[PDB]
């Protein structure tokens, strides 16, 4: 197409937004995840593979 | 100019700005004769 890109762009932006917040979102749950491994004491919790 | 001023204002504020940009998004998306002579108020009666 050839229409206006501002469209583009919003969804660039959002997509670095929702890149930066969804980051903080899997150091979150890295640090979960990372106290369920030390509590259980095998690599990575036990239902899923490393 | 009134995007400077919009940043300004705020995002709050955003919706006043829509006509201002429409007519920007169109503008990349996209002889006269004497009025109010003033003659028709001239008056003309022979009966005086």
């Amino acid at each position: 197409g050839t229409g206006s890109q501002i469209m583009g762009n919003m969804f660039g932006v959002f997509n670095s937004a929702v890149l930066a917040l969804g980051g903080i979102i899997i150091m979150y749950t890295l640090m979960v995840s990372t106290m369920n491994t030390a509590h259980e004491g095998q690599m990575l919790g036990q239902k899923w593979s490393s | 100019d009134f995007i400077a001023e919009a940043n300004a204002k705020g995002w709050i504020m955003a919706g006043s700005y829509f006509f201002d940009l429409v007519k920007l998004n169109g503008s990349a998306t996209e002889d006269q004769f004497d009025t109010g002579t003033g003659l028709d108020k001239s008056s003309f009666d022979p009966t005086q």
